[PDB]
C-alpha cells in the first residue's frame, strides 16, 4: 500500500494513521484522521506539567453526537536535561491516557522510554546526526520514529538510510520553514507516495502549527488538516482554539458517499414523562445533535423524533420531496410516541413552517411552529 | 525522485470585476491552489467584506462592533471596509426583501450607485434571495451604474435571463448559483452562456455551509469546479465566490458567546470565519466574502505566508 498504516499509543488511545489512497477526498475517501497534539515543555514545574496536561484532558467536545479530542501531548525536553525530561513525562502519564510524542535527544528519550515505551510513543527526531542513535532506541522499543530532515530530497534519504538499517516504523517530518513549504511538503509526499508508489515516502508526516499568533496557528493546522497531514502539533490549550481544528477534521474525514444518520426512532432527552414535548426533525446527525444538544442544554427533559430523510438535513430533506406533511404525519403513528405521551402536540423546525396546517390535519396531533434555530428552543418552551 | 508536476490540459478564467483604476481580477489558475511549480496563479483569492443597505438586526455584539459607527450609513460602512482591507465591497439589499421593506429597483438602485460613487474598489450587489424579487430589481440595478462593471449576485436556474440580460446590456459581470452540485452549476452555466454573456463575466457559487455546517460538501465540490477547469471542462472553467461571512456567522460557535464546554467566545468566533476561508480557499474559491474584519486581516496576513 501507498502509505504505512502507523500507530502511536496503544489500547483504544491508539492514534492509528496512513493507509491514505486519494488526495482528494472525492475520489474516494480519506481513511484515517490526523491526531492532533499539544506541547508541553519540561521546563515547567511538577505543578506546572499537571496543570497543562489536566487542560490538555479537557480539549474534548462533542461534535454530531460523539465525543473528539486531542490525540497526543508533546513533550519537550527544553530542558536538554535527561534526568528532567524523564521525570516531566512520568509525571504528565501520571495525569493522563494520551499517548505521548517524545521530543528531546537520544538521551533524554532513552531515560524516559524506560518507563514510557510501555506506552508506544512517538520518537521525535531521528535527524541526518542522531539517526543511528534513534533508530537503535527505536528499534529496542519497536517505538514509531519521526524521521526529520529539511526538504524532500534530505528527507528521502534519510529514510533510505533508516530503511536501510531494518527499520520503517515511520512517521514523516519535512521542517518547513513557513506554511507556504508546508502546503508544498505535504501535497508532494502525499503524490509521490500514491502516484509513484515511491517508497521513502510512503508514510504518514507529522506537522507543526506552533504559532505564537492563535489565528494564524489555527489557520496553519486548518491547511495540514485538509491537507495531508498525520499527526499536528500546537501549543494551545485554548478549547475556542481547537473546537475549530476538531471540527475541520470531523468535516473533511466525513465519508463524502453517505451522510451519517442517526437510527429514525424516538429518543428521550433526561427522562421524560407523559408531560414532556415532542420535537419534530430529521435523521441527518449532525440537525438531530443541534436540536440534542439545545433541548438537554436547557435541561429540558424531552422527546425527539428525528425523522427518516436519509441522512438529510431540514431544508436539503424539505427541497428533496423528502420532509413532506405525509412523511412526518407516518413517523408520528410509525415511532410510538403516542403511547409516550398524554398531550397530542408536536413542534415542528420553523423553517417549515409553512406544513403545519397540512400536517395537523392528517395526523391529527397539533402542530406548533418553533423558532427556525434549535437555538431559540429554550426560550420557545419557557414561553 | 522528483518533484512530481502535473501538466495541466486547461485554466480557470480570469474574471475582471469594476473598470478603471478600481479593477480587480480573479481567477486565471492554471493549477491547483498555490501549486505554482507547475502551472499560474496570476491572482491571489479576493476579498470582500458585507454591507447592508438596512441595518444588521440579527448580528452578534463582535461583528456589529467593528462597524459600529457606519452601520446605520450604507456609504460609510463601504469606505470602511475599504479601510479594514476589502479587495472589493458587496452590498446586500435586505430592504428588498418582498416580506420585509418590499423596495423598489429604483429606490435600491440609487443607493448601490452612491455606495458605487463612493469607493475606489469595485462593487458586489447581492439581492434578497427571493429570485422573483432579485430579477425584478436587479435591471433597474444594471441600469444605473451602467458601464461600471458590477458584480450582480445571483442569477439562479429560476431566474437569471433579467439578470444575465441586464450583465450583457450595461457591462455587469454575474454570480452564477446552484446548490453544491457540479451538474446543476454546469446546467446553469450553459444557459447562461447561451445568452452570450462571455465565460469570463461569471463566478459560480455552489451555495456553501460553514465550518461544521456543510463546509465537507462544499470543500468538495469547489475542488470538483477546479480540477474540471483544469482538466478542460470548459463550463467549470469560471472562478468561484464562497459567501463565507454569511454562513459562518450563522454558527452557533459564532453566534452564542455563552457556552463554557467550547472556551473563549471572542476567539471561536472568527476562527469560525477565518477556517471556513483557508479550508475553501484550499479547495479552489477565488472571491470570499466575509463579514468581520479581524478574520479578514487574519487570512490575509495567513495568505502573504502561504503565497
Ligand atoms: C450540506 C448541504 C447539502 C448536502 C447534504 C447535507 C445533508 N446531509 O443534509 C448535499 C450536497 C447532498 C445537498 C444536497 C441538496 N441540497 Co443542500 N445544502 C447543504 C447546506 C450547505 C448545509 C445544510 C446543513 O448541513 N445545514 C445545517 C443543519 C444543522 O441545518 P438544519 O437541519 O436546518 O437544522 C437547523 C434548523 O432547521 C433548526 N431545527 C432543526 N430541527 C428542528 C426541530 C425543531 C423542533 C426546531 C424548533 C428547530 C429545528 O435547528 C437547526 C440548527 O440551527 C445547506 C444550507 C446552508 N448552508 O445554508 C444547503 C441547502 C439546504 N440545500 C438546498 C437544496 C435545494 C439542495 C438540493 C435539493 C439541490 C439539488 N441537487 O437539487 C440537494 C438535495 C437533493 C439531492 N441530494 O439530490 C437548499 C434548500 C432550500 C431551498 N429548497 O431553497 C439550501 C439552503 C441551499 C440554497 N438553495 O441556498 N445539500
Ligand atoms: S537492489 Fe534494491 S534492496 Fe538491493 S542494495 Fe539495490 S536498492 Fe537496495
Amino acid at each position: 500500500p501507498p502509505v504505512a498504516l502507523i500507530k502511536v499509543g496503544k489500547g483504544e488511545k491508539v492514534l492509528e494513521i496512513g493507509h491514505e489512497t486519494v488526495l482528494f477526498r472525492h475520489d474516494k475517501r480519506f481513511e484515517h484522521p490526523c491526531g492532533l497534539a499539544i506541547l508541553v515543555e519540561d521546563t515547567l514545574s511538577e505543578g506546572e506539567i499537571k496543570e497543562r496536561v489536566e487542560k490538555i484532558n479537557k480539549l474534548v467536545f462533542d461534535r454530531v453526537g460523539q465525543m473528539h479530542s486531542v490525540n497526543l501531548v508533546a513533550l519537550k525536553g527544553s530542558s536538554q536535561d535527561a534526568a528532567t525530561f524523564a521525570k516531566a513525562v512520568a509525571t504528565a502519564r501520571e495525569v493522563t491516557d494520551l499517548p505521548f510524542i517524545l521530543i528531546g535527544t537520544p538521551e533524554q528519550l532513552a531515560a524516559a522510554l524506560e518507563t514510557e515505551g510501555a506506552n508506544n510513543p512517538l520518537l521525535y527526531a531521528a535527524t541526518a546526526d542522531n539517526y543511528e542513535q534513534m533508530v537503535e532506541l527505536a528499534k529496542k522499543y519497536n517505538v514509531p520514529l519521526t524521521v526529520s530532515a529539511k526538504g524532500l530530497d534530505a528527507l528521502a534519504e534519510l529514510v533510505q538510510k533508516i530503511t536501510a538499517l531494518g527499520y520503517k516504523n515511520l512517521i514523516l517530518d519535512p521542517q518547513p520553514e513557513n506554511i507556504s513549504e508546508g502546503l508544498f511538503y505535504q501535497t508532494q509526499i502525499r503524490r509521490l507516495a500514491i502516484k509513484k508508489l515511491f517508497r521513502p515516502f510512503g508514510y504518514p508526516t507529522i506537522a507543526f502549527a506552533l504559532d505564537e499568533n492563535p489565528y494564524q496557528a489555527v489557520m496553519e493546522a486548518s491547511v495540514y488538516i485538509a491537507k495531508y497531514a498525520g499527526i499536528i502539533v500546537l501549543n494551545t490549550v485554548e478549547p475556542a482554539d481547537i473546537l475549530p481544528l476538531i471540527t475541520l477534521r470531523l468535516n473533511i474525514y466525513t465519508d463524502p458517499q453517505k451522510p451519517i444518520a442517526v437510527e429514525p426512532k424516538v429518543y428521550e432527552i433526561l427522562n421524560p414523562g407523559p408531560d414532556a414535548p415532542v420535537f419534530i426533525t430529521t435523521n441527518f446527525s449532525l440537525t438531530y445533535f443541534c436540536v440534542a444538544g439545545d433541548v438537554e442544554g436547557a435541561r429540558i427533559p424531552a422527546y425527539i423524533l428525528p425523522v427518516d430523510t436519509d441522512g438529510t438535513s431540514v431544508l436539503t430533506a424539505w427541497a428533496a420531496g423528502k420532509f413532506t406533511p405525509e412523511k412526518i404525519a407516518q413517523f408520528l403513528k410509525e415511532s410510538g410516541i403516542a403511547e409516550k405521551v398524554n398531550h397530542r402536540k408536536a413542534i415542528l423546525p420553523g423553517g417549515v413552517a409553512v406544513l403545519s396546517g397540512k400536517l395537523q390535519e392528517l395526523s391529527g396531533w397539533e402542530i406548533l411552529v418553533g423558532p427556525r434555530e434549535s437555538s431559540g428552543i429554550n426560550s420557545f418552551i419557557k414561553q | 525522485v522528483e518533484v512530481l508536476k502535473e501538466k495541466w490540459n486547461s485554466k480557470v478564467v480570469e474574471v475582471t470585476l469594476g473598470t478603471g483604476d478600481k479593477t480587480v481580477t480573479l481567477g486565471g489558475d492554471s493549477t491547483l491552489p498555490f501549486l505554482t511549480f507547475e502551472g499560474e496563479m496570476p491572482n491571489p483569492p479576493r476579498f470582500a467584506l458585507e454591507v447592508f443597505d438596512t441595518p444588521p438586526t440579527d448580528w452578534p455584539d463582535i461583528l456589529v462592533e467593528p462597524f459600529k459607527d457606519v452601520i446605520n450609513d450604507p456609504v460609510a460602512w463601504a469606505k470602511k471596509c475599504v479601510e479594514y482591507g476589502a479587495d472589493i465591497v458587496a452590498l446586500r439589499l435586505v430592504s428588498a426583501h418582498p416580506d420585509g421593506q418590499n423596495r423598489s429597483g429604483a429606490e435600491l438602485a440609487e443607493v448601490c450607485k452612491a455606495v458605487a460613487d463612493a469607493i475606489d474598489v469595485p462593487l458586489m450587489i447581492i439581492g434578497c434571495g427571493v429570485e422573483e424579487k432579485d430579477a425584478e430589481i436587479f435591471p433597474v440595478i444594471g441600469e444605473a451604474l451602467s458601464g461600471r462593471n458590477c458584480l450582480l449576485s445571483s442569477a439562479t436556474k429560476d431566474n437569471y435571463k433579467p439578470i444575465v440580460a441586464t450583465c450583457m446590456v450595461h457591462g455587469h459581470s454575474v454570480v452564477a448559483s446552484a446548490p453544491l452540485d457540479i451538474n446543476l452549476s454546469k446546467q446553469l452555466n450553459i444557459m447562461i452562456m447561451e445568452m452570450n454573456l462571455a465565460p469570463n463575466r461569471i463566478i459560480m457559487d455552489p451555495l456553501i455551509g460553514a465550518l461544521g455546517y456543510g463546509i465537507e460538501y462544499s470543500y468538495s465540490i469547489i475542488e470538483r469546479m477546479r480540477l474540471g477547469a483544469l482538466t478542460g471542462d470548459k463550463i467549470l472553467a469560471m472562478p468561484v465566490v464562497c459567501f463565507i461571512g454569511q454562513e459562518a456567522w450563522k454558527a452557533k460557535e459564532a453566534k452564542d458567546p455563552e457556552v463554557a464546554e467550547w472556551g473563549d467566545y471572542a476567539l471561536r468566533a472568527i476562527h469560525w470565519e477565518t477556517v471556513t476561508t483557508v479550508a475553501l480557499i484550499q479547495a479552489g474559491g477565488h472571491l470570499f466574502v466575509m463579514r468581520h474584519p479581524k478574520s479578514l486581516a487574519e487570512v490575509k496576513e495567513h495568505l502573504k505566508r502561504i503565497l
